[PDB]
């Protein structure tokens, strides 16, 4: 619900280049800035030769939104002999899978076909280019000696990449073995000291791969989609990759074992031809120290009422729990043909409350289905089911539809103040745009002092300047605030001290505050973040006059907390928000004992 | 007007928090003019059933002479999406995937329309007889993708809106779904628009395949009554997806294929024995409840209607249409049938 919509860091890239079709962070620690790094599948390049190669273009965020194409690759096809070519970079969609560890970049590309050294062939092996500061290295484990669609020739390799957190590099080729898919893993300790710009089937001592099944299993593809994180304690990241054509087109998810690449666990779709398993992303989002498996079913198509079907999408979620069980919940998108739950991402902790947070993205969704992009937030129970904040794209369709939401990032701070931030791709429109989220202030409204309340049978200290026995009428306002990252110490909370909120106005109340000239009343207390409420305490008594609506009238005074914010905005701009759960007013009632 | 699906109009006014209701009378006709077309796969797991296309052409208008008042047949023909990994992109492979094994296959193609809907049976015969086989990769084939364009383009096929519009696809493998066409770069959402220009189809190598709910749509859209007759064992997964799927049939064809004309009769008949309905609502607050009286008497809950209809038989429809809240009108129509009731709802608050 903080995510700033009001200013989004914008990004172009070239027409008709599909700009934005994988996104994420370049953080390295080293130079301490802050890059993006998005990819352009359909980018024309340098290279002599070759057309609609492919560019993954480092943008950066500090006000300069220039965007510096990576040099990852520069040459033309390499030779096998005098007019025979090796390989064929043009249309290989290089740059549609980014990731970005703390110093390291790994771009694949899927449509990379080359002639086998057998015989004249193009077989779309696919191939990656791993940057490690300044070395920069090629990765290609699909295209070996023994490749054909039978093998891995159709591979595919790079389809779907992930970094682990112990720097090995997880591997998806969706095509091999006749489309049943593979997945390989192997460390970036070894892809680097391992490359001979001359040779092409490279053995890397300690890769782990998974290996040919019986013919039942064609067409699973395996590898669609991959994400990491332990699930069976031993604490390296387990590999989590979607097969959504198993078991007849109901869709599946497998979960491998991080140091041998030996199965653990397994989940099944519901419904034929649904795509379970399109989108994975394994977070933790109940804040139990666990994380937890979540899959998309973009097609889904869920019962009406009346029993019509509707395809809406469903996303599966599934706690892990200490024992090696899995409380799973679903959840179902909103609008028909929207394909809900084609992207996932995890968020961090987008409201810094413990419990981290999760984002699912409808393309096709929104009004005139340019995009929409909802976000979630876990509990001490698992996720919130109802969306606190929805994301829209703002961008007509050229040609093909924007597509806002297809591909989107999150967890890293890029403003560094203090909460995670997100990049999302509408890469029809070939744009990318970054959001950052607001600093969140919560408000303790106070209503308790001593004295606590009156049994209105003696009066414990009778206001001056009042003919009746009544004792002091206190209308003591307060608002107390606190934060967690970058915010102004001084708190411009203007508040209000209005008479009887709880009673119509337009009209003089039974009580009004003399000393103020009319019942009308108000504050503009500058709270300090840590520190106590800060009281303005006010003083009404009844007077006799010559006629009124009645001689009493029981009614409680609101006190506002609200903000302008122009003077809480940092440098950036960016005003903190008002957590939205607090009440936004709080008194206290007259009783009598 | 209408003679079949009575009454043809009805105009009602509720107020919020009432509830109306009516009858509706489905009386299905006795013969029927049928317009079949035989969407044919024609890939190379295809070869050894091409051939058993010769034998449809007089002896089931033989079979169909008592059940329909005329008879038209056509024909059509589709394979894959003709990009890689599909197919095979080498140059002396691409226009010829079983040069591998000398072979005189055809270019692969998305979908072919050959022969437009025509009584001249001696017509399809010539048409079938001249048609040869092609090739690709994959094991499943683009088939949902043709099919749609099959029922969309209504001048080019020839389809009648006075016939009973048949649509037979025969095939024996499981058939490509939506999202399969992100391994092949094709990332673009179909549209459902039909994209015949030549009768080849044009646009099968730029937007992706349909989903089972927009190629539903489409097909019930314009009353299109689909009969898949699948061989292999993926006759299973094309019965299972009949739910997902309202208003179409799975035949079995057997190793010897001689079961093909009895298939097409028996699943016709079938489908002429049976009735449902649905509704396409698009206004805010109004939900209808629609309970079927079948002649047996039993209290269906209308979305799957009464079966075992025969002429002389008159079935009714029991509708009730609510106002829970205000802010058009909404057609209840038998799923197959030409006639709609067009419930021009006024609503005022
Ligand atoms: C999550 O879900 C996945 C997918 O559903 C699942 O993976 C599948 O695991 C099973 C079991 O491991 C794999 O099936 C086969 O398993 C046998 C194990 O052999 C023993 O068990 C069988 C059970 O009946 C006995 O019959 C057998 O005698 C043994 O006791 C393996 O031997 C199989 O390997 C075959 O394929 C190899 C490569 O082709 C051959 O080299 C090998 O010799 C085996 O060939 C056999 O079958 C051939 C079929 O034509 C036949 O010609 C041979 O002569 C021989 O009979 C195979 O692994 C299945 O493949 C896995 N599927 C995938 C996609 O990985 C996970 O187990 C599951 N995990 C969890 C936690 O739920
Ligand atoms: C990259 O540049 C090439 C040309 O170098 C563009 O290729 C064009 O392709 C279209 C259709 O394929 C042809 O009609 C044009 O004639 C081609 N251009 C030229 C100069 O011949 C390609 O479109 C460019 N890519 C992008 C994304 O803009
Ligand atoms: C029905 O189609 C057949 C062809 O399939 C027509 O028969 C052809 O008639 C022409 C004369 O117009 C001859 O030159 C051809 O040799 C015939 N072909 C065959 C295979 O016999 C037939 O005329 C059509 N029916 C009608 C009523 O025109
Ligand atoms: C639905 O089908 C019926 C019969 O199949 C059509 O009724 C025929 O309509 C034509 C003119 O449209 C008449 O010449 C025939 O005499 C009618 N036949 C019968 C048996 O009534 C009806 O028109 C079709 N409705 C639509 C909307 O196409
Ligand atoms: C058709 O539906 C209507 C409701 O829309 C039925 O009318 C109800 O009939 C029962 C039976 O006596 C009454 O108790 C109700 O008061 C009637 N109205 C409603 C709103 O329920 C009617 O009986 C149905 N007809 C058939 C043949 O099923
Ligand atoms: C893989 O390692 C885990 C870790 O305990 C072990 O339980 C499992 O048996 C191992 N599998 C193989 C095939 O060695
Ligand atoms: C439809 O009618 C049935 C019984 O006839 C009833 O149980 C159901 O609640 C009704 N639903 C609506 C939406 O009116
Ligand atoms: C279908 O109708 C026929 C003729 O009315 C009847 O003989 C048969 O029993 C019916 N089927 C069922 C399942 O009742
Ligand atoms: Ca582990
Ligand atoms: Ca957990
Ligand atoms: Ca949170
Ligand atoms: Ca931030
Ligand atoms: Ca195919
Ligand atoms: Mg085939």
């Amino acid at each position: 619900f903080n995510l700033d919509v009001d200013s989004p860091a914008e990004y172009s890239g070239p027409e008709g280049s599909y700009f934005g079709f994988a996104v994420d962070f370049f953080v390295p620690s080293a130079s301490s800035r802050m890059f993006l790094l998005v990819g352009a599948p359909k980018a024309n390049t340098t290279q002599p030769g070759i057309v609609e190669g492919g560019q993954v273009l480092k943008c950066d965020w500090s006000s300069t939104r220039r965007c510096q194409p990576i040099e990852f690759d520069a040459t033309g096809n390499r030779d096998y002999a005098k007019d025979d070519p090796l390989e064929f970079k043009s249309h290989q969609w290089f740059g549609a899978s980014v990731r970005s560890k703390q110093d390291k970049i790994l771009a694949c590309a899927p449509l990379y076909h080359w002639r086998t050294e057998m015989k004249q062939e193009r077989e779309p092996v696919g191939t990656c280019f791993l940057q490690d500061g300044t070395k920069t290295v090629e990765y290609a484990p699909c295209r070996s000696q023994d490749i054909d669609a039978d093998g891995q020739g159709f591979c595919q390799g790079g389809f779907s990449i992930d970094f682990t957190k112990a720097d090995r590099v997880l591997l998806g080729g969706p095509g091999s073995f006749y489309w049943q898919g593979q997945l390989i893993s192997d460390q970036v300790a070894e892809i680097v000291s391992k490359y001979d710009p001359n040779v092409y089937s490279i053995k890397y001592n300690n890769q782990l791969a998974t290996r040919t099944a019986q013919a039942i299993f064609d067409d699973s593809y395996l590898g669609y989609s991959v994400a990491v994180g332990d699930f069976n304690g031993d604490g390296i990241d387990d590999f989590v990759s979607g097969v959504p054509r198993a078991a007849r087109t109901l869709g599946m998810v497998y979960i491998y074992d991080g140091k041998n690449m030996s199965s653990l666990y397994n989940f099944t779709g519901e419904q034929m031809a649904a795509y379970f398993g399109f989108s994975v992303a394994a977070t933790d989002i109940n804040g139990d120290d666990y994380a937890d498996v979540f899959i998309g079913a973009p097609l889904f198509m869920d019962r009406g009422s009346d029993g019509k079907l509707q395809e809406v999408g469903q996303v599966s979620v599934s706690l892990q729990r200490a024992s090696g069980d899995f409380q799973t919940t679903k959840l179902n998108g909103f609008e028909v043909f929207a394909r809900f739950g084609s992207a996932i991402a995890p968020l961090g902790d987008l409201d810094q409350d413990g419990f981290n947070d999760i984002a699912i993205a409808a393309p096709y969704g929104g009004e005139d289905k340019k995009g929409i992009v909802y976000i979630f937030n876990g509990r001490s129970t698992g996720l919130n089911a109802v969306p606190s904040q929805i994301l829209e794209g703002q961008w007509a369709a050229r040609s093909m539809p924007p597509s806002f939401g297809y591909s989107m990032k999150g967890a890293t701070d890029i403003d560094k103040n203090g909460y995670p931030d997100l990049i999302v791709g509408a890469f029809g429109v070939d744009r990318a745009i970054l959001y950052r989220a607001r600093p969140v202030i919560t408000v303790n409204a106070g209503l308790e002092v001593y004295p606590s309340i009156l049994n209105q049978d003696n009066k414990t200290c009778s206001l001056p300047g009042t003919a009746l026995k009544v004792s002091c009428f206190n209308v003591r306002f307060c608002l107390k605030a606190d934060g967690k990252g970058v915010l102004p110490r001084k708190l411009n909370f203007q508040v209000e001290l209005l008479l009887d909120k709880l009673k119509q106005k337009g009209a003089i109340r039974r009580a009004l505050f003399l000393y103020s000239r009319s019942p009308s009343h108000s504050k503009n207390m500058t709270i300090s973040r840590g520190g106590l409420m800060q009281c303005e305490e006010l003083i009404a008594y009844l007077r006799d006059e010559s006629e009124f609506r009645d001689k009493l009238t029981p009614i409680t005074i609101f006190m506002e907390y609200r903000l302008d914010y122009r003077t809480a905005a940092d440098t950036t701009g960016l005003q903190p928000i008002l957590n939205q759960f607090t009440p936004a007013n709080i008194s206290r009632q007259a009783h009598i004992l | 007007i209408n003679t079949q699906v009575t009454p043809g109009e009805v105009s009602i006014q509720l107020r919020p928090g009432a509830e109306a209701n009516f009858m509706l009378k489905v009386h299905p006709l006795k013969k029927y003019p049928v317009d079949l077309y035989y969407l044919v796969d024609v890939s190379a797991s295809m070869h050894n059933n091409i051939e058993k296309l010769n034998s449809v052409g007089n002896d089931l208008s033989r079979k169909m002479a008592f059940f329909s008042r005329d008879f038209r047949l056509g024909f059509g023909s589709y394979v894959d999406k003709t990009v890689s990994p599909y197919i095979s992109i080498h140059p002396e492979r691409i226009h010829n995937q079983c040069s591998d094994y000398n072979l005189d296959c055809m270019p692969p193609h998305g979908y072919i329309h050959v022969l437009s809907l025509t009584e001249n049976i001696t017509e399809f015969e010539k048409a079938v007889h001249r048609q040869k086989i092609s090739g690709n990769i994959d094991t499943p084939e683009g088939g949902f993708d043709a099919m749609l364009q099959a029922a969309v383009c209504e001048s080019h096929i020839g389809w009648r809106k006075e016939a009973k519009r048949l649509l037979l696809v025969m095939t024996d493998q499981t058939s490509h779904l939506a999202l399969d066409s992100k391994l092949a770069g094709i990332v673009v959402p179909n549209d459902g628009n039909c994209h015949l220009k030549n009768n080849v189809y044009v646009k099968s190598t730029t937007m992706e395949h349909p989903s089972l709910g927009q190629l539903s749509e489409k097909l019930i859209d314009n009353n299109i009554n689909v009969i898949f007759a699948v061989q292999g064992k993926q006759f299973h997964w094309y019965k299972d997806l009949l739910p997902l799927l309202p208003g179409t049939i799975a035949g079995e064809i057997e190793s010897k294929a001689a079961n093909l004309n009895n298939l097409v009769v028996e699943a016709y008949q079938k489908l002429i024995s049976e009735v449902k309905v649905q509704v396409e609502n698009q206004v805010q607050g109004i939900y209808f409840n629609i309970t079927a009286i079948c002649p047996d008497g039993s209290r269906k809950p209308g979305m799957e209607g009464c079966r075992n209809v025969t002429s002389n038989d008159e079935v009714l429809f029991n509708v009730t249409v609510t106002m829970k809240k205000c802010d058009n009108y909404a057609i209840i129509k038998p799923i197959g049938f030409n006639e709609t009731a067009k419930i021009h709802i006024h609503r005022n608050c």
